[PDB]
RNA sequence: UGUAACGGGGCUAAACCAUGCACCGAAGCUGCGGCAGCGACGCUUAUGCGUUGUUGGGUAGGGGAGCGUUCUGUAAGCCUGCGAAGGUGUGCUGUGAGGCAUGCUGGAGGUAUCAGAAGUGCGAAUGCUGACAUAAGUAACGAUAAAGCGGGUGAAAAGCCC
RNA sequence: CCCGGCGAGGGGAGUGAAAAAGAACCUGAAACCGUGUACGUACAAGCAGUGGGAGCACGCUUAGGCGUGUGACUGCGUACC
């Protein structure tokens, strides 16, 4: 359960290769406040789909 | 002359052995006295 | 005195670590497999020497068949013929005319299969 | 090397290497294997040697002209300026003057240059003779190292 | 103008903060913080605020327009370590490294 | 238009104007070399193949340069059996330039 | 000077056509390899692929002589538990018969990527019609 | 475990026996170029010039000749703030250890030649000390008594306060 | 002065001969970890080199090619003590 011989900086990267972060692809635009927010969450200024529903 | 002209007659410093010194020096690694045995070691050797 | 040995063995490191540019992995970088990496390098280059007058002589030889095969004979009979009408053009510069000349490799045949019959 | 003879851990059983002492010379801070002591370089001349040298260094300097007799060589005051104008009124720079009778006047008036150094005739020495460019002696001091060597 | 900003010793790991600073190379800036934005990792706090400061720099220290920026150079690279002894069990010692980084953020017209 | 001849221990196939490298010759800097020994000349379509050293055709070269070539580095290596060994070298040539294939 | 060495771009590499009605399979399959590797040129290069195309027709009608139609076994393993599978001459000559001068050129080719490649080069068919007519390729006969 | 008793393809010769001539085939031998050791021989023996002959795989081991580092004398000399030691590239050069010049960094020392002395040359000793990797962003985050919500405060609250 | 949390850290300013001499402070190597560019690599098997060798990219030129970097393919080749 213990490593023969070590992993080179090659083998390393590649499998690193997998854990790349996904950036989101777009915001959301609302429609009355304009802020930028994810699709369907509510925005940080508490507007949501034209709405607003938190003070 | 000078200090720095001066020289030894041809024969006369011989500049002695350093064993250990590596491969190409000739002796170097047991440094001319074989592999293992009592006389390869440390302080041994049998006696008069 | 006391002799400190930095620059000197650093002079050593960077020595055998300058040969070994192009090498994979921790024997470009690291230096103990970089010293092995480099004796092996020399054994193998002393020994490919030899090799390389070998493998040229063989391609040489494969070639003059090929381009007498061309012409209708095998390079065995058309060696003994050029050796029999004692013509002295080695194997490099038969292998060359047989590439670039093919009228003057065409002459060399007809003189070998003049000179066998 | 100050410290304990404790060995610093087992024979057996722990992972590392065998050790007995941490002043090994193998070991930082703890050390050196063949240690100096203070010793006496001081070879042994022969005085048969030491008189053949002398008289090879003093044939060498008559051979090369760096041998200058002069009769009287004295400074009539303890003034280095006397002495340093005697020098180069005499085209001299690096001299050894050897005198028969060790006068304090020429002595303490060559104390303060560097090049000069005025010896006395039992103070003859080989690599004074070698060492310096021009060698001044008196003529009672030649004939007195004359009569010591041969 | 290259317009550098560093947050030297930054309390994070490098791979931690590589993994982020992966994301916004080349982006223009904008793009950028709102990927930083929303982002929800720890590392995105860090490099954002150096986006922010960088931004910041390229628009006081030297003329303006944040609007035709771009991110041209962003790296992070490991930094001083520190060590600590974490006892683990059977009566031997671990030495467990709070490793930290260094965020430089080049960010540019150009 | 070219020739084949044994300029030093080897064939050589030079055309005209060409410089070739070749070994160690007792010729100057500044002089001429006359390689009447000439293995095979060939000119246009009329090849002069030599029952040796053909018919009359004397090759005419200057020697350009006297230089040492690359180092090549010999090592000498037994595993385990404590010894190694270095040595270099470096290979005299002559620079011929030929000015004339006789025909 | 040094020698000549051919390069992969200005190689010329005719197409033939090879019936096989009637043949030994060891000796087509030799002059086959001595084509496709190239032995045949004058610029021949070890490092580089100078063989000719070749189209075999008739795949099924190459003979053998001696018991080889029933006592050549073909053995292949499916990398399995212990799965051996062999065929002989005559059922691989029914099922698919291209693949007998197949493995008898492959045998005789050099090994690793070059070798792979002038076996590309062959292009063998069990039947009389060939579909690359377009190529126009010259008749081998040997 | 898989053909698995030609190395393989394949071979009725591409097998065997006899004969014959070619060719391939080593670092062998020969050709050309260079270095060295030994022995004869004459030059007038700077005890080096040449001519020939022969030798030149090497462990343990014997013998011979050199390189480099630090320090002392030469040296209150010589190089050096129009740039030293060091570090890092490049190019020449020696049979090799090595040497020399030079671009960049550095910002004050270096040291010829010929001698002298060594804490004089590391890859290995489960070598010693410091640094940094590897497994790896993996295991784990320490009792399975248990948390949920509202308001606060703050730049930020599952954990703090109420 | 600006970002930042009346932070940490940084960018200008200013001192200085020099601030990649900024207090983690002369020089600042190697291992180790990055960013950018050139080449190679997703049908090809193994001490990762070595001999041959195309292409590609850079410099230059007696315009013939060299020099530098990578190096598909290919013969040979089972590390050191």
């Amino acid at each position: 359960a213990v490593q023969q011989n070590k992993p080179t900086r090659s083998k390393r990267g590649m499998r690193r290769s997998h854990d790349a972060l996904t950036a989101v692809t777009s915001l959301s635009v609302d429609k009355t406040s304009g802020e930028k927010h994810l699709r369907h969450h509510i925005t940080a200024d508490g507007y949501y789909r034209g709405r607003k529903v938190i003070a | 002359m000078r200090l720095n002209t001066l020289s030894p007659a041809e024969g006369s410093k011989k500049a002695g052995k350093r064993l250990g010194r590596g491969i190409g020096s000739g002796l170097g690694k047991t440094g001319g006295r074989g592999h293992k045995g009592q006389k390869s070691r440390s302080g041994g050797g049998v006696r008069r | 005195a006391r002799v400190k040995r930095g620059v000197i063995a650093r002079a050593r490191h960077k020595k055998i670590l300058k040969q070994a540019k192009g090498y994979y992995g921790a024997r470009s970088r690291v230096y103990r497999v970089a010293f092995q990496a480099v004796i092996k390098a020399g054994q193998y280059a002393y020994r490919d020497r030899r090799q390389r007058k070998r493998q040229f002589r063989q391609l040489w030889i494969a070639r003059i068949n090929a381009a007498a095969r061309q012409n209708g004979i095998s390079y065995s009979k058309f060696i003994n013929g050029l050796k029999k009408a004692s013509v002295e053009i080695d194997r490099k510069i038969l292998a060359d005319i047989a590439v670039f000349d093919k009228v003057a490799f065409t002459a060399l045949v007809e003189k070998a299969k003049a000179a066998l019959a | 090397v100050t410290g304990s003879g404790k060995k610093p851990w087992r024979q057996k059983g722990t992972g590392r290497a065998r050790s007995g002492s941490i002043k090994s010379p193998i070991w930082r801070s703890g050390g050196v294997t063949f240690a100096a002591r203070p010793q006496d370089h001081s070879q042994k001349v022969n005085k048969k040697m030491y008189r053949g040298a002398l008289k090879s260094i003093l044939s060498e300097l008559v051979r090369q002209d760096r041998l200058i007799v002069v009769e009287k060589f004295s400074v009539e005051a303890p003034k280095t300026k006397l002495l340093a104008q005697k020098l180069k009124d005499m085209a001299l720079e690096d001299v050894l003057i050897i005198t028969g009778e060790l006068d304090e006047n020429l002595f303490l008036a060559a104390r303060n240059l560097h090049k000069v150094d005025v010896r006395d005739a039992t103070g003859i020495d080989p690599v004074s003779l070698i060492a310096f460019d021009k060698v001044v002696m008196t003529a009672d001091a030649v004939k007195q190292v004359e009569e010591m060597l041969a | 103008m290259e317009t550098i900003a560093k947050h030297r010793h930054a309390r994070s790991s490098a791979q931690k903060v590589r993994l982020v600073a992966d994301l916004i190379r080349g982006k223009k800036v904008s793009q950028a913080l709102d990927i930083l934005t929303y982002t929800n990792k720890k590392a995105a706090v860090l490099v954002k605020k150096v986006l922010e400061s960088a931004i910041a720099n390229a628009e006081h220290n030297d003329g303006a327009d944040i609007d035709d920026l771009k991110v041209t150079k962003i790296f992070v690279d490991e930094g001083p370590s520190m060590k600590r002894i974490m006892p683990r069990a059977k009566g031997r010692a671990d030495r467990i490294l709070k490793r930290t980084s260094h965020i430089t953020v080049v960010v540019s017209d150009r | 238009m070219y020739a084949v001849f044994q300029s030093g221990g080897k064939q050589h196939r030079v055309s005209e104007g060409q410089t070739v490298r070749l070994e160690k010759l007792d010729i100057a800097t500044g002089e001429t070399v006359e390689f009447a020994e000439v293995l095979m000349i060939a000119n246009g379509e009329e090849v002069k193949i030599g029952v040796p050293f053909v018919d009359g055709g004397v090759i005419k070269a200057e020697v350009v340069a006297h230089g040492r070539g690359e180092k090549v580095k010999i090592v000498k290596f037994r595993r385990r059996k404590h010894y190694r060994k270095q040595q270099g070298h470096r290979q005299w040539f002559t620079d011929v330039k030929i000015t004339g294939i006789s025909a | 000077m040094k020698t000549f060495t051919a390069k992969p771009e200005t190689v010329k590499r005719d197409w033939y056509v090879v019936d096989a009605t009637g043949k030994t399979l060891g000796r087509l399959a030799t002059e086959l390899a001595r084509r496709l590797r190239g032995k045949h040129k004058a610029e021949y290069t070890p490092h580089v692929d100078t063989g000719d195309y070749i189209i075999v027709l008739n795949a099924d009608k190459v003979a053998v002589t001696g018991n080889k139609r029933t006592d050549k076994v073909y053995y292949h393993h499916t990398g399995h538990i212990g799965g051996i599978k062999q065929a002989t001459f005559e059922e691989m000559i029914a099922r698919r018969p291209e693949r007998v001068i197949e493995i008898a050129v492959k045998g005789m080719l050099p090994k690793g990527p070059l070798g792979r490649a002038m076996f590309r080069k062959l292009k063998v068919y069990a039947g009389n019609e060939h579909n690359h007519a377009a190529q126009q390729p010259q008749v081998l006969d040997i």
